[PDB]
DNA sequence: TTGAAAGGGAGAAGTGAAAGTGGGAAATTCCTCTGT
DNA sequence: CAGAGGAATTTCCCACTTTCACTTCTCCCTTTCA
């Protein structure tokens, strides 16, 4: 009862990738796949199911809001042009790989013109209908031909959407939208399947999206009594949105949590936190119990890898 | 008469401001200013009190005191400098509205041109010395007063320079300040680990400086111990007297080596009895010195030359020791899991890459030079290198060019349309085998640095093999005839075909 | 009870230049507290 | 209601790593010589 469709095999990793301004030069590594690791790298992948011989897949940067829109940042590298990646695939293989994909960080002052130009290409071209742009004449598809006379009135609509969207635009997060195409009777790739959107990709350079990490600390132990001062070194955090949490998984789906004591003034230049230790689950205990410590961002509950902390009796 | 500065401007602490900040951005405080009491730059004009003028401009901190690109802004400031009328009844003059506006690097040339365009050039530095990088983090005020000689004509007196004024916002010229210390006490033996929270420092130009009653010590930490420029984790140095019977209160302060700048001290009393960065050149010298890599050794007492084992990795007897230094580099840089203290024997697939990463890194470094490529003599395959500057004493198209030249005997043309050429090809095992017989072969080896008539034993089969190997699988060229076997006149014939 | 070297073919290794990588930090711009 | 100073946004560039575009080697036989 189905038909040919596009499936995202490997999703792009969500955190840790650095977006790049054009002044930083081309290529600084391509967006990693969620499975990629240390010395064994991987990349985002799509698979055209219920095959269709040759096919050409494209990728676009869409926003992350409720309303999937066109982002102002661009994709660059390998097979890209105007922030759109276009790759061929399908002779025999139906799994496309996407290495060498970089995210060009557009400038702030720059976002309005880029968005207007990027959307204008869409109204005129026959890629994705009046979805990513605005609820209107969503025709001008890949049905008849590829190109449309931008009416005088239509231009006002793009400008208005561009102005509204620039304000909504979040330059720290972005999403990938894959669109596949199957050959025409003429051999042309016009047969458009359904678009698929990927997980949100956060800019590792954004303080709020920064991947948290405990770089080094004073001591890794203290008395269950708590109240001892600690000196912790970490990656960039925001003084008003950071907390140090201690915890130990308890018997039978249980978990005790404790919070380091400190004020935002104790956060030094975004890179260090001097705090006092919380009191352990129960004062008077038998022998040294070990727990875990972790930085945690309030606003989104994101966390750093845990680091062992040893509690000992008084 | 003459100008004298009575109140110098505070040197550190105030940041320069960009036009973009504009707004109300304070003014240059005076040497003795405190949080509670601000003072201002002030001059005294010895030997004169009356009408006159004063221009204060900005100039380079160092000797060729050229007009600095930044500019003064505030009351009575125009075109980059300050100029006002003197007070006829006061011989001491105060300037309380001097602000320094820094120009962007992108706009530096226009700024310098404006300076010449307005004659703001106190020491009339000729347009020549007036060029070359400028230190945009430091400036000196230049006072240019003009009184009047005994009734009548004006009179400019020698210009005076102030102490330099450094940009407090710029990272390598900012004011040093310790903010919080882990522990302010420790053993007289030293070695206690301390966490110090500070203001922006540069991990490659900063130290923890201890002092006191005629004594000086320095905490030890590698640049890797400086965290994101605002935190240093080091170890206490040993105290002068390694035998305390009582605690001693010493001084602890941040120190910027390059210019001696110091921060306010933090008390510290002694009491009674982080992986460093692997830079390739420093790392390589250490490994050669270690004596732990058979084959990797110094070739002299000065330690300016050294050999690196370099056996071709296609060899089937290739041992661990043969590739030990190449693997050591991979492991130090985290591209290969270390030992015990899994692993996969797919370790020999990795070795070619380990060698190239080592060769390429060595080359990028620009710190070494190759003296001899002994990766030949089968017995001991290795390369010899010398450190930069100390005894640097280094010691299809090609064929197309060669075809026209046909210099040496044996080669020439048979096809007067360029494509069908004849190359000699006698079998080396012939008693009549000549040296210049493989002349065309010899040309390729020499023309690639492969062979040098003076410093290189001749290898005839290799010259023949390499000349041949280059041609072989080269799509766009192939063989014709083959009188190679011909007992009388050995020779082949090739041709092209794009 | 195929001897000593030279010759070939494949294809992995080796090469210097020139991009590509991953990060940290410097330059610039904004903007919030301090304390109206 | 500045205006000192903490951050956020952008720009540079260090110090190698990988790839590009070819060229050479070791392997493993074959041929050729005397």
């Amino acid at each position: 009862m189905d038909g040919p469709y596009l499936q995202i095999l490997e999703q792009p990793k969500q955190r840790g990738f650095r977006f790049r301004y054009v002044c930083e030069g081309p290529s600084h590594g391509g967006l990693p796949g969620a499975s990629s690791e240390k010395n064994k790298k991987s990349y985002p992948q799509v698979k055209i199911c219920n095959y269709v011989g040759p096919a050409k897949v494209i990728v676009q940067l869409v926003t992350n809001g409720k309303n999937i829109h066109l982002h102002a940042h661009s994709l660059v590298g390998k097979h890209c042009e105007d922030g759109i990646c276009t790759v061929t695939a399908g002779p025999k293989d139906m799994v496309v790989g996407f290495a060498n994909l970089g995210i060009l960080h557009v400038t702030k002052k720059k976002v309005f013109e880029t968005l207007e130009a990027r959307m204008t290409e869409a109204c005129i071209r026959g890629y994705n209908p009046g979805l990513l742009v605005h609820p209107d004449l969503a025709y001008l598809q890949a049905e008849g031909g590829g190109d449309r006379q931008l009416g005088d009135r239509e231009k006002e609509l793009i400008r208005q959407a561009a102005l509204q969207q620039t304000k909504e635009m979040d330059l720290s997060v972005v999403r990938l939208m894959f669109t596949a195409f199957l050959p025409d009777s003429t051999g042309s790739f016009t047969r458009r399947l359904e678009p698929v959107v990927s997980d949100a990709i956060y800019d590792s350079k954004a303080p709020n999206a920064s991947n948290l990490k405990i770089v080094r600390m004073d001591r890794t132990a203290g008395c269950v009594t708590g109240g001892e001062e600690i000196y912790l070194l970490c990656d960039k955090v925001q003084k008003d949105d950071i907390q140090i949490r201690f915890y130990e998984e308890e018997e039978n789906g249980g978990v005790w949590e404790g919070f380091g004591d400190f004020s935002p003034t104790d956060v030094h230049r975004q890179f260090a936190i001097v705090f006092k230790t919380p009191k352990y689950k129960d004062i008077n205990i038998t022998k040294p119990a070990s727990v875990f410590v972790q930085l945690r961002r309030k606003s989104d509950l994101e966390t750093s890898e845990p680091k062992p902390f040893l509690y000992y009796p008084e | 008469g003459y100008v004298e500065i009575i109140e110098q401007p505070k040197q550190r602490g105030m940041r320069f401001r960009y036009k973009c900040e504009g707004r109300s951005a304070g003014s240059i405080p005076g040497e003795r200013s405190t949080d509670t009491t601000k003072t201002h730059p002030t001059i005294k004009i010895n030997g004169y009190t009356g009408p006159g003028t004063v221009r204060i401009s900005l100039v380079t901190k160092d000797p060729p005191h050229r007009p600095h690109p930044h500019e003064l802004v505030g009351k009575d400031c125009r075109d980059g400098f300050y100029e006002a009328e003197l007070c006829p009844d006061r011989c001491i003059h105060s300037f309380q509205n001097l602000g320094i506006q820094c120009v962007k690097k992108r706009d530096l040339e226009q700024a310098i041109s404006q300076r010449i365009q307005t004659n703001n050039n106190p020491f009339q530095v000729p347009i020549e010395e007036q060029r070359g990088d400028y230190d945009l983090n430091a400036v000196r005020l230049c006072f240019q007063v003009t009184v009047r000689d005994p009734s009548g004509r004006p009179l400019r007196l020698p210009p005076v320079l102030s102490h330099p004024i450094f940009d407090n916002r710029a990272p390598n010229t900012a004011e040093l300040k310790i903010c919080r210390v882990n522990r302010n006490s420790g053993s007289c033996l030293g070695g206690d680990e301390i966490f110090l929270l500070c203001d922006k420092v540069q991990k490659e130009d900063i130290e923890v400086y201890f002092t006191g009653p005629g004594w000086e010590a320095r905490g030890s930490f590698s640049q890797a111990d400086v965290h994101r420029q605002v935190a240093i984790v080091f170890r206490t140095p040993p105290y002068a007297d390694p035998s305390l019977q009582a605690p001693v209160r010493v001084s602890m302060q941040l120190r910027r080596p390059s210019d001696r700048e110091l921060s306010e001290p933090m008390e510290f009393q002694y009491l009674p009895d982080a992986a460093p960065r692997v830079l390739f050149g420093e790392w390589l010298l250490g490994e050669i010195s270690s004596g732990c890599y058979e084959g990797l050794q110094w070739l002299d007492e000065a330690r300016t030359c050294f050999r690196v084992p370099w056996k071709h990795f296609a060899r089937k007897d290739l041992s661990e020791a043969d590739a030990r230094i190449f693997k050591a580099w991979a492991v130090a840089r985290g591209r290969w899991p270390p030992s015990s203290r899994p692993p996969p024997e797919a370790e020999t697939a990795e070795r070619a890459g380990w060698k190239t990463n080592f060769r390429c890194a060595l080359r990028s470094t620009r710190r070494f030079v190759m003296l001899r490529d002994n990766s030949g003599d089968p017995a001991d395959q290795h390369k010899v290198y010398a450190l930069s500057g100390s005894l640097s004493s280094d010691s299809l198209p090609w064929l197309v060019s060669q075809l026209d030249l046909g210099q040496l005997e044996g080669v020439a043309w048979v096809n007067k349309s360029r494509t069908r050429f004849r190359i000699p090809w006698k079998h080396g095992l012939r008693q009549d085998a000549q040296q210049e017989d493989f002349g065309i072969f010899q040309a390729w080896a020499e023309a690639t640095g492969a062979y040098v008539p003076g410093r290189d034993k001749p290898d005839l089969p290799t010259w023949k093999r390499n000349f041949r190997s280059a041609l072989n699988r080269k799509e766009g060229l192939r063989l014709a005839e083959d009188r190679s076997k011909d007992p009388h006149d050995p020779h082949k014939i090739y041709e092209f075909v794009n």
